[PDB]
């Protein structure tokens, strides 16, 4: 018993998408159908009759978009035309059992990820972040697509550094940054060099980080 | 199926 | 427009509790509240519905109740597999659905560790460049549930945050990192600007200002 969904990606703001939600396992006409899209929580968006006959949308996607299904086919399908930023969203299928009335059958399917931006590959800007124990970093700001690596003097300091995991901006560029603790007598005995490189843009960026 | 009549009720005003 | 707690934890056999909120006219009105459990990189999965229903399958020890605006689903004798997130849903008042804003239940096996926080103000390259980047960075708490506020000041700011949902280090405690974004005279404007992190009821601040 299944649900498996398509249709999603990167999208450019006014941009359309058509997400798909494939039914196997169980009889799909007989279910109402909702979309609910995941963002840090959960979402309704939006909702279908078993019958075809009825639908629902929360008031941010009346107008813009469209839940359709295809009995004969066990189909069903969300038309986003105009796409916002706040669109951005992991959308999820599913059968919930609302009310159950002796039938607790509840089903979602995977998931697809929509990303609303108009953003073209581009290498980041790499800033330092400068300072018992002393913390120093590099800011890896505003690059796309994902991932950069960081390496910190040509990967010969290894310890202390600690590299977070990215943020996607309003923007659609990710920004991450690269952290290491020397020893606070190291800020002058050695040079901190971090060392970024972004392989969509075939970018290579060295910065020195100094007090 | 109840859960498609009371449901679709549900939905409609 | 459900409210959540942020995080709720308990040992292996305790009882926990998560609350959700609503108004009169959704929670308070009918009896169709249903609890969702997600795990990292999967769909949700219904544990309990109309209020106190529970699918077979669903383990005896999940068991949900409402009060006045409030539902609850309650986890007798506390599992590692039952560490998740979990959602709470209700019929919404006028052909609709609304989601909490989800609760991370963490059953503890470690010692609880506060966050160390680090806070760096904007670069020199980049006020340069005409941007402003404020970075918090947030290491070694446990459990990986944080909360993270901005204050301008002692004003609370949330135009321009940007944060990260923590993620398993190495060490297997948490990271999170937080951004704020700044008009160069935003930054320059004020006395000073501040990153709170609050983990587990302890606060860990952290304040830069301009030079």
């Amino acid at each position: 018993v299944q649900l498996v969904e398509s249709g999603g990606g990167v999208v450019q703001p006014g941009g359309s998408l058509r997400l798909s939600c494939e039914a196997s396992g169980f009889s799909f006409k007989d279910y109402g159908m909702h979309w609910i899209r995941q963002t840090p929580g959960l979402e309704w968006i939006s909702r279908i009759s078993g019958d075809t006959r009825g639908t629902s949308y929360v008031d941010s996607v009346k107008g813009r978009f469209i839940v359709s299904r295809d009995n004969s086919r066990n189909s069903l399908f969300l038309q986003m035309n105009s796409l916002r930023s706040e669109d951005t969203a992991l959308y999820y299928c599913a059968a919930l059992v609302i009310v159950a009335a002796g039938d607790d059958f509840d089903l979602w399917g995977q998931g697809t990820v929509v990303t609303v931006s108009s953003a073209s590959t581009k290498g980041p800007s790499v800033f330092p972040l400068a300072p018992g124990t002393a913390a120093l970093g590099c800011l890896v700001k505003d690059y796309f697509p994902e991932p950069v690596t960081v390496s910190w003097n040509s990967g010969a300091l290894t310890s202390g550094v600690h590299t977070f995991p990215a943020v996607l901006q309003s923007s659609g560029l990710y920004s991450l940054s690269s952290v290491v603790t020397v020893p606070s007598s190291s800020l002058g005995t050695q040079t901190y060099i971090c060392n970024v490189n972004h392989k969509p843009s075939n970018t290579k960026v060295d910065k020195k980080v100094e007090p | 199926s109840k859960r498609s009549f009371i449901e679709d009720l549900l939905f409609n005003k | 427009a459900l409210t959540q707690p942020l995080s709720v934890s308990g040992s292996p056999g305790q009882s926990v509790t998560i609350s959700c909120t609503g108004s009169s006219s959704d929670i308070g009105s009918y009896n169709f509240v249903s609890w969702y459990r997600q795990y990292p990189g999967k769909a949700p999965k219904v544990m309990i519905y109309e209020v106190n229903k529970r699918p077979s399958g669903v383990p005896v020890r999940f068991s949900g109740s409402k009060s006045g605006n409030t539902a609850s689903l309650t986890v007798s004798g506390l599992q590692h597999e039952d560490e998740a997130d979990y959602y709470c849903c209700s019929y919404g008042g006028r052909n609709n659905l609304i989601f909490g804003g989800g609760t991370k239940l963490t059953v503890l096996g470690q010692p609880k560790a506060a966050p160390s926080v680090t806070l760096f103000p904007p670069s020199s390259e980049e006020l340069q460049a005409n941007k402003a980047t404020l970075v918090c960075l947030i290491s070694d708490f446990y459990p990986g549930a944080v909360t993270v506020a901005w204050k301008a000041d002692s004003s609370p700011v949330k135009a321009g945050v940007e944060t990260t949902t923590p993620s398993k280090q190495s060490n297997n405690k948490y990271a999170a990192s937080s951004y704020l974004s700044l008009t160069p005279e935003q930054w320059k404007s004020h006395r000073s600007y501040s990153c709170q992190v609050t983990h587990e009821g302890s606060t860990v601040e952290k304040t830069v200002a301009p030079t």
